[PDB]
């Protein structure tokens, strides 16, 4: 899938942790505030996670077609 | 209008003031200090011309001097003595004064007007409450010599536009813009109150060629002039047409996206406040949130939309995700020289030498939901609005489902929860004893507090009742203000429900007339209370009395007041409120 | 335990992106961890997995480091 | 001693100082104000006051003793008062507790009434009894006030190390805390009283470069380890801390930082190893909360890496540790700082910029500075006790390009990072640095892998530019002269520029020139520091494995200049009421470490008079001689 060739694979280390946020560190020295509830179940602290960031081009045209129809509907009802 | 209404502070050394101004220039933010006059402050002077200021001083001295105004487009301080006209910089070193004088007067003028409107706009929720005693206040719409003031503001607008973001924004706006800022708010407010449309339309359409993003301002100006259809078509033009400024050759992500965010925000707020239709409103509000997730207004809207949707499961999460303002404060007048005063009495009724100083229930006055500021208040409102539909235990059932794969409540919200517990406690502990007692009293202040508590919780006539009670044993500005607000709310309710039955034509007419008369009677009292405290200017009072005018002929409205009140009082209400609508509203009737 | 998140792209600059869940989470992300044609108003899919072998690796590594430190200094 | 080295500020209306301080109790919010002494004396009459530092607050009897000394000196001899017999009618002493924000004031009268009373955050004048007239929480009032006082005595020196312990509050008189106790050893007092206030220590906040204060990171622990280091009171600290371990297991950190200060590297390393690699470790137990264990783990690893970097250096191991340290505390300054320095010492210019950019900066937090509890008439006496040349006092009135330098005003973390920026620019050069910067940072607007510069770093780059510009301008304008054929202020300033940019001998000799021309405390300070630097450099290089004789001679001469500089600076401090300096004690310590204390006193007996030898004997040498235990 064209999305796979442009996919981005990262490794991050789970640092100081809250109920709210985990702070994640990369080897290129990015520090990221991340929702702890989105991390997997056993994730603990001092642990290592893989983030596979891919795109979606179907949902983009989906949301585009939704937006246009909504706006056209509003224009249809109120105003002209 | 002479001597009376003019306070002053004793001068411990002559020229204690301007020195204490000069030093404190080094810590002036936002819209800055009020135009100090040596000692008493002032608002609403017409600053657009030094000849006109010399006229002001001419009248002022004729009846019976260093005046010091300020602009924050550029942080300097215009002093004039009667003609020593000069400047104090942020550095605080002095200067001297002689198109860049005209633009100085222009800037100080527009900044002045911004201050004078926004002091009465950001302080609406506490009823235009005035902390400083010493401040005299003019209706700014009235001070014109040779210049129709609002028309000047409109004509002087695009010169000082583009410098607007230096004036920052209302405290609920986290990310200021050329669109969102104090200046544009002042503009649309002035245009709304004056109904001075076809000038603003011309000026803005002139401005659109050089700056295309001010079509957002044109849209807000439309909505204020009751022209939704033009605004809606315009919105669709901006958000869909390829020719629009949002679709561009050189596209900034952020700076265009905040304008898309603002447009979708306007669209959703329009869809919600009028027109019901929570589905389309939510569908827009989600996109708006996506465009500006760091903004308060988007999440605020989405949360409100969820309520009407009737699912609070989402409202709670989208209330938690709502960003709060931890720094910016609402605009108040701050004193230059903190510290035996002077209090003249106009009145050409109500006046107690001792105010309050009477015990109150420790669990009444110590409720911390009162005095809540900024975003926290506006969130707590949505909270009470929710608990109205759910009830406490059902609310907790929703709460303990998603809070502590759940997520952490952001705290401020938990604080709001405890506050809701306390307010509900007080409400129940009041209304139980009240019911028990009402088979077979309480201080006016207690009625104020209880009414405010019920109004917080969303029990409107149960609060109007209490305010009406407290307004028997005394005069209270808070009671009169809130009661008047209740009457405006009921007027709106009845009129809105008249178009969409339930009530009948006769009932509608009678209720409308009773409400109108009660509205007038409530206006005059508060206007008087503001006159005794130097204030000739109120936006809310103008709004209310305007509503009566729409319902009934202005001459007829004048007659009712002339009858039921004295003659100099009728002259007063003619001046501070009705001379306006008669003339300054551009023949809107 | 693969966690699949679907995010929508908000205000976007050469350092940071603002991502938004449908669960109403807002994440501050770096743009360089995002695909090159990301723009704004695009839909991304973050796929999160734990890595055990890496944990074991850096565990043994850290132990070896500390042991080496103890050997060179102390005793 | 006696009637000089005691500044005085008159008051138009009496009771002014106490009134102002009582009005100011609300806004203090600090380690504290300095202690306030207010005097009414007589033959109307006048009221005076001044600030003091280093008194023994552990017992009110001691305070009565102190006030009795103050009164006694006036009685023995008439006042000068710029041209009078005086005797104190009334003596007031006001000290601050910062564990619990209340101020305790002791008043002694000639009538002989000895009042003690308390003011708190409202200004509510609580009264103060004497031992139930419970009981222990009256002792603890004096105890906490005492520990608070000692913290305010040490930490004001320890926070102003980088500016040479400058004091911009002139009306203060400072003693040496270590020598102040009657009947009690102040250091030993602090050691005994530590476990009683250990919990409340964090309430004292921390230095600016500590973003997240802890039980083991705060002013109290720093005061402790500084005292123990200066006194070498190893056994008592070890005893009490070992006692404290059973109750509080996390204070094993403070044992380690003390083992280092008392220079047992081995047992400290064994200790760290035990804390980080044992199932028996307090980090291992599941009951205690993971993030509060993470903070302490981060501190441990930071200690380890700092040990591996600043001494006995393994840059690789220190790197591999400091990375874990960063992982355990990404929001702390120290971790990123260590990682950045290690990256520098490994030639990772690109890595350092990424990590330096990643260094979190202190906002809103300021280092401790003595402040004035009141907003021209004054008394500034001129001690004839010990005087040398340059006491001649002038009006140094006034190169605006050299004083409008921004980096001189640089604060805290920004300064400590600026030093690293110079540390890399002294390797890469300026333009190569610009290229490196351009390859990872976002440059100029009006693509992807480049990240955003933090714009305090941009300002650091601008300041680096102006610094290099002024430096090269000076060096050129001097090299053009080349002995074909200079102002002291400018010598100081240029010397500071070269000091910042990484150019040591140029700065040192610039200061030397300024010391030929005139006397400047700054010049003598930085010159002394330069001599200590050379001392350490030489002695460590020998450790590495200059000819042995070159070594010996250089050591001897360096010591022999260190003594002179120490003496002159000490006299400068005595001129301005300051009897105390950690820098001078530290400086003389290594001279005494090389050659016998006897011999150091002989060497100062040679070049200097007896008033001066006596003064130095008081303010440095006596403490090193008896007020540390048998290390020498």
């Amino acid at each position: 899938d064209p999305e796979f060739m442009s996919s981005v694979d990262v490794l991050l280390t789970v640092g100081k942790l809250d109920a709210s946020l985990a702070l994640l560190t990369t080897q290129d020295h990015h520090v990221i505030e991340f929702p702890t509830v989105l991390l997997p179940e056993n994730v603990k602290a001092g642990s290592i996670i893989k983030m596979q960031v891919s795109q979606n081009l179907e949902e983009e045209k989906k949301q585009r077609n939704h937006f246009k129809s909504i706006q056209a509907k509003i224009l249809e009802k109120y105003g002209t | 209008l002479s001597q009376t209404s003019i306070p002053e502070v004793k001068e411990d050394v002559i020229g204690y003031a301007l020195h204490q101004r000069r030093a404190r220039v080094g810590q002036f933010q936002d819209l800055g200090p009020p135009d100090l006059i040596t000692f008493f402050y002032c608002m609403g002077i017409d600053t657009s011309d030094p000849t006109s200021i010399t006229i002001f001083a001419k009248k002022i001295t004729d009846l019976f001097i260093s005046i010091s105004s300020w602009n924050a487009f550029r942080k300097y301080d215009v002093n004039i003595i009667v003609v020593q006209t000069y400047i104090i910089n942020s550095d605080g070193e002095q200067s001297q004064l002689p198109l860049n004088v005209n633009m100085i007067w222009a800037e100080t003028f527009m900044s002045g007007i911004v201050r004078d409107i926004m002091i009465m706009k950001d302080n609406r929720a506490d009823g235009e409450s005035q902390n400083l005693v010493e401040t005299l206040i003019f209706n700014p719409f009235t001070s014109g010599e040779l210049e129709d003031v609002a028309n000047n503001f409109i004509k002087l607008f695009p010169l000082v536009y583009e410098k607007g973001v230096y004036l920052d924004a209302p405290t609920h706006v986290l990310n200021p813009s050329l669109t969102n800022n104090y200046l544009v708010e002042t503009l649309v407010e002035i245009v709304r109150l004056t109904k001075s449309l076809e000038a603003c339309r011309k000026m803005l359409k002139k401005l659109i060629e050089i700056h295309p993003e001010a079509v957002i301002i044109l849209i807000r100006v439309y909505f204020a002039c009751d022209l939704e259809i033009d605004a809606v078509d315009l919105i669709n033009e901006q958000l869909n047409s390829p020719s629009s400024f949002l679709a561009d050759d050189s596209k900034t992500s952020h700076i265009q996206l905040i304008f898309k965010s603002e447009l979708l925000s306007i669209q959703s707020e329009f869809l919600l406040d009028v027109k019901r239709d929570y589905k389309l409103a939510k569908e827009v509000a989600m996109e708006a949130v996506n465009c500006a997730p760091n903004e308060f207004k988007t999440w605020y809207l989405l949360t409100r939309i969820y309520i009407k949707l009737n699912d609070m499961s989402n409202a709670l999460l989208s209330l938690n995700a709502c960003p709060m303002s931890q720094v910016k404060e609402k605009y108040v007048l701050r004193r230059i020289a903190p510290i035996n005063l002077h209090l003249p009495l106009p009145l050409d009724n109500p006046m107690d030498v001792q105010l309050e100083q009477k015990s109150a229930d420790p669990n009444l006055v110590n409720l911390s939901a009162s005095s809540l500021k900024s975003t926290f208040q506006l969130a707590y409102k949505l909270l009470t609005e929710i608990v109205q539909i759910t009830g406490w235990e059902q609310l907790l059932k929703y709460r303990s489902k998603i809070f502590v794969s759940k997520r952490l409540c952001e705290r401020w919200l938990d604080n709001l929860f405890m506050l809701l517990y306390e307010d509900l406690k007080t409400y129940t502990d009041w209304q139980s004893e009240q019911l028990y007692f009402d088979a077979q009293h309480k201080l006016t202040v207690e009625w104020e507090l209880f009414g405010l508590c019920a109004k917080r919780l969303g029990h409107l006539p149960e609060a109007a009742k209490a305010f009406q009670i407290g307004l028997s044993q005394r005069f209270s500005p808070v009671c009169a203000k809130n009661l008047l607000q209740f009457y405006i709310d009921e007027h709106k309710r009845i009129r809105r429900d008249s178009v969409s039955s339930e009530l009948t034509s006769s009932q509608i007419l009678s209720s409308i007339n009773d409400i109108d008369s009660s509205i007038i009677d409530l206006v005059v009292k508060i206007c008087c209370w503001n006159h005794r405290w130097y204030i000739e200017f109120s936006i809310i009072l103008i709004d209310a009395l305007s509503v009566a005018v729409q319902d009934m002929g202005i001459t007829k409205v004048h007659n009712e007041i002339a009858s039921r009140f004295s003659d100099p009082v009728a002259q007063l209400i003619d001046d501070n409120i009705l001379n306006f609508l008669k003339n300054f509203t551009n023949d809107t009737f």
